[PDB]
RNA sequence: AACUAAUCCUAGCCCUAGCCCUACAAAUAUAAUUAUACUAUUAUAUAAAUCAAAACAUUUAUAAAAGUAUUGGAGAAAGAAAUUCGUAAGGAGCUAUAGAACUAGUGGAAAGAUGAAAGACUAAUUAAAAGUAAGAACAAGCAAAGAUUAAACCUUGUACCUUUUGCAUAAUGAACUAACUAGAAAACUUCUAACUAAAAGAAUUACAGCUAGAAACCCCGAAACCAAAC
């Protein structure tokens, strides 16, 4: 059985300078021809899916799956994430310890498009300050920053599967844009090996 | 049979405080089955004690032992998951902190003799112990100095305390 | 050595029928009567039902009881046992 | 609970049947 | 259809007015309305003893053991019998309300 | 036994009785159960002795806690923190009365 | 009376109160298999390379932990097994007895 | 927190009760299992001895009356009838060195252990035996004891079991760890009670007896002897 599909229907573009900026809600106002049908969609099935109040049930999955993270609360996750999402996010932080905290939101969340036998993406637009700081095994802080909060845009998508009669919304993958800035480097040092080359053959 | 040497790896510090010195790190690598007498592997750990990883790989390379070409590959691949696992920035920087060789599971069989004589022969195996603390080796003891010795005798017998009396 | 795990938890009814109906009508002799002596409510081997004896009486009883109901084999190795159990008794 | 009735003895002459094999010899004699 | 009635407790006192509810039994039970020597009149007659106890008994609230039935041969017994106080307090109880000191903790864990 | 076992020099806690004499023991504790054998003679000191005791000594906390027990047990509490567990387990009452007595000397 | 297809609620698991239909039976342990219910998370294609796609895999629930349930009212109902006029086998429910028809299932 | 190891409960059994029983093809007694001719085809005398009689010889068991009488190297022991009387699934058992030898007749063994789910990455749990490692040793001595500020120094002290004389500087036996491994019967007495010139729920004893209860006597090991097979 599977509740989640990998990937995204149609994968929205976002425009530069989006951070900066009403305005883009009537620019979904314009483009729901493309995305009302899919809305009305979900609608059938629930009938309640608001483009405008989504975001903040979307957003407190959002912020409460982050929280099982520090907690590693994996069976409340579970449930806040599709199946794709949930390796991604703990895989890494095996034998880690991980302080995370959500710094008041720079703008309010807004569903920015929608797609959908039947499974319904929707991508929401965040953006959001938080406080990271990961740990070794030993306790050792390796990346991050304890209490130094990192002013972050994306847009995360969210599903749900509008057949089965328990489907839900679950947080299914984000959207990185192109603008937003890189993360913050690791604190350690790398080392990249050199060329492996056998006894016969010199280096080039 | 018991595996608590891996378990030792598996633990998990807390995190450490703002007011703490930076946790040297602890590998904790064995090789469970081993086609070697403990014994015989005990005279290689008992000289490599104490050693850094770069000293005793060279001194392994050099070593007509099988047990030794064995504790290379060991030292190796603890040295890979120090760093890719236990976040260790240099790889020169590991020294051997604990090395020890332990008795594993043997085989029995009979042997047969030309004469009409027999007995018990044995496949002998043996694990191998090492725990590698990151840093450079400890600097090696340094011999008393007459003025030590005379000084701890002095206060020997001024600590000498008057006995069975009021 | 000993064990590392804990066994069951067990608990005991002690008014169960069995328990709460054990000894009733064993004076049925005296209140009954004497019509029915209590020997005749006991239950076991049939050659020991209201009779006691040491271990070669018990043996010799079962044999005559139902030696003509025994198996060749177990009636061999009665004999057998008999006659090591007879020579004990009646020798040493 | 409530206890079993109490075990009776069979009262009244019993025949035994001659022809059964099981039945004892003693049993049918002129004496019984 | 049938409801047990509230448990009464044992607990009983000598009524200030015992020869009262006594003599009021006896002058009710008994046609000859206490006459002289009450006290050592016996009880042997069972009709007599039934009123008389069974009256009394309702009446004080305090009935006769009947282990102690047969000794209630004469009125003096059943005088001197009802005058003993008879109390249902506990032994711990008891010792809760008998001004406990400050330094003695005592509490019912079961 | 003495090569074996460890040995201490005459001492006093805080020179106890150079100005006033005070009690170490601090703190009793007594614990009962309702219906067990072995606390009968435990559950008469209760009614006739224990009293006495407290009034004798009241600067020691007296706690008396009857509750479900397979064993009666006695918990004694001194000022420098010693702590001294004794079973009462089957044991009479002039048994008991004498243990507390050289529990408090 | 539980059979591949049969609407069924769970009486206890993960699950409980989520009715379902059956997909597969075990009867040797009792065990049915509801699809899309008492379904964990796994890790499918675990290899050297990969870490693995997590998926939802179905665990067996015990006869015991599942009920049949009444087409018209949906409810943990007891059944009876009866006979019909036609003479194949319909479970009855004890209480407002109804006949629960055999479902249909697809060739596996 | 280490190694070697250890950990577990059902694999199953035992005794009574109940119950008698009447549970593929192809090839085969030739050379059994060789699809058709050979070549006729076929068990079994008292059971004895061993054993007991401390050897050995006649001899030696295999409901009440009653262990009375007789018999018997009168000894180890053997022992009627008359005459009365006679209807009718469980375990103060065992649980992987225990219980059947057994998971198995594979003369005759050895052994297995996660969880509800492995279509949840196969479980944990234990300063736990001896043996080792972590951590070689430091004048002096049955290895400890009294001690001591102080581990060793100073002081005191002729390993153990059994057996010899109530003595070993004799002599036997012991590498060590775990499990297994040797006293069993009531005729009479004392004691505890019931009832009493009577006692006992039939068969017994009685001029205080009679009835019930309680109280007891090991293990391993020959050279041998005989029967029946091979």
């Amino acid at each position: 059985h599977l509740a989640c599909t990998a990937g995204i229907f149609d994968p929205y573009v976002p425009p530069e300078g989006d951070a900066r900026m009403l305005t883009q809600r009537t620019e979904r106002l314009r483009k729901n021809a493309a995305s009302q049908l899919a809305i009305r969609k979900i609608r059938e099935f629930d009938a309640n899916f608001k483009t405008k109040d989504f975001p903040e049930k979307a957003k407190d999955i959002f912020i409460e799956a982050h929280l099982c993270l520090n907690n590693s609360d994996h069976d409340r996750l579970h449930t806040l994430v599709t199946e794709h999402c949930f390796p991604d996010m703990v895989w890494d932080l095996k034998y880690k310890t991980v302080r995370w905290g959500f710094v008041e939101s720079l703008e309010p969340a807004q569903v920015v498009h929608v797609r959908c036998n039947m499974y319904g993406q929707v991508t929401v637009r965040l953006h959001t300050r938080q406080t990271l700081a990961i740990y070794d095994r030993f306790g050792r802080l390796m990346y991050g920053q304890e209490d130094v909060p990192k002013d972050v845009l994306e847009y995360v998508v969210f599903e749900r599967h509008l057949m089965n009669p328990y489907g839900s919304w679950r947080m299914h993958a984000k959207i990185v844009p192109a603008w937003a800035p890189p993360k913050q480097p690791i604190l350690k040092t790398l080392m990249i090996p050199g060329p492996q080359l056998k006894p016969w053959e010199e280096y080039e | 049979i018991s595996r608590k040497w891996e378990k030792k790896n598996k633990i998990v510090y807390p995190p450490q405080l703002p007011g703490e010195p930076r946790r040297p790190a602890e590998i904790y690598h064995c090789r469970r089955q081993i086609k070697y007498s403990k014994d015989k592997m005990w005279y290689l750990a008992k000289m490599i004690r104490g050693m850094s990883i770069d000293q005793a790989l060279a001194q392994l390379e050099f070593n007509d032992k099988k047990g030794a070409q064995i504790i290379k590959e060991v030292l190796l691949e603890a040295q890979d998951m120090a760093v890719r696992d236990h976040n260790v920035e240099f790889r020169s920087n590991l020294h051997i902190a604990e090395s020890t060789s332990g008795r594993g599971q043997c085989l029995k069989r009979i042997r047969y003799h030309g004469r009409g004589r027999f007995g018990i022969m044995e496949k002998v195996y043996c694990h191998y112990f090492v725990k590698l603390v990151e840093g450079p080796p400890p600097p090696p003891e340094v011999p008393k100095t007459a003025v030590d010795h005379a000084k701890d005798y002095i206060q020997q017998l001024r600590s000498r305390t008057i006995i069975h009396t009021l | 050595f000993v064990r590392l795990t804990l066994p069951p938890p067990k608990v005991v009814d002690r008014w169960n029928e069995k328990r709460a109906l054990f000894g009733v009508y064993d004076n049925i002799g005296i209140l009954g009567n004497f019509e029915k002596h209590p020997k005749e409510l006991i239950k076991g081997p049939v050659w020991l039902r209201g009779w006691r004896g040491n271990e070669l009486q018990r043996c010799v009883r079962k044999k005559k009881f139902v030696g003509n109901r025994m198996f060749i084999e177990d009636l061999h190795n009665l004999n057998k046992r008999i006659s090591y159990l007879y020579k004990h008794f009646n020798r040493h | 609970y409530r206890a079993p009735p109490p075990p009776r003895r069979r009262p009244g002459p019993h025949s035994p049947d001659p022809e059964n094999l099981l039945t004892p010899r003693w049993q049918l004699t002129p004496r019984y | 259809v049938l409801v047990c009635p509230p448990l009464r407790s044992r607990a009983y006192t000598p009524p200030s007015d015992l020869q009262s509810r006594l003599e009021s039994h006896i002058k009710e039970v008994l046609g000859s309305s206490l006459p002289n020597n009450w006290q050592d009149i016996s009880l042997d007659d069972g009709h007599m003893k039934f009123r008389l106890l069974a009256g009394l008994a309702d009446g004080l609230g305090h009935a006769v053991p009947n282990s102690r039935l047969h000794q209630m041969c004469r009125v003096r017994d059943v005088l001197d019998f009802y005058n003993v106080p008879v109390q249902d307090k506990s032994k711990f109880d008891e010792l809760v309300a008998s001004n406990l000191p400050p330094n003695l903790k005592i509490s019912w864990s079961y | 036994t003495g090569r074996g076992t460890s040995s201490r020099f005459l001492t006093s806690v805080l020179h106890n009785g150079l100005g006033r004499y005070v009690q170490q023991l601090q703190r009793l504790s007594l614990s009962l159960s309702r219906d067990a054998p072995s606390s009968r003679g435990a559950r008469e000191f209760v009614e006739r002795e224990v009293t006495d005791f407290a009034r004798r000594n009241p600067g020691v906390v007296v706690y008396v806690n009857p509750r479900p027990c397979a064993m009666p047990r006695i918990v004694a509490e001194y000022l420098n923190g010693a702590v001294r567990e004794e079973n009462v387990n089957s044991k009479s009452v002039e048994e008991i009365k004498s243990l507390v007595q050289k529990l408090a000397d | 009376h539980l059979f591949c297809g049969d609407m069924v609620e769970i009486l206890e698991g993960k699950d409980a109160g989520k009715q379902g239909k059956v997909v597969q039976v075990v009867r040797q342990r009792n065990w049915v298999v509801l699809e899309g219910l008492n379904t964990h998370y796994r890790y499918i294609g675990r290899t050297k390379d990969h870490r693995g796609t997590m998926i939802a895999s179905e665990a067996p629930l015990l006869h015991h932990q599942v009920k049949l349930v009444d087409p018209v009212d949906r409810k943990p109902t007891e059944i009876q097994w009866r006979f019909t006029e036609a003479g194949e086998r319909v479970r009855v429910s004890t209480r407002s007895g109804r006949i629960i028809p055999k479902p249909e299932f697809p060739r596996a």
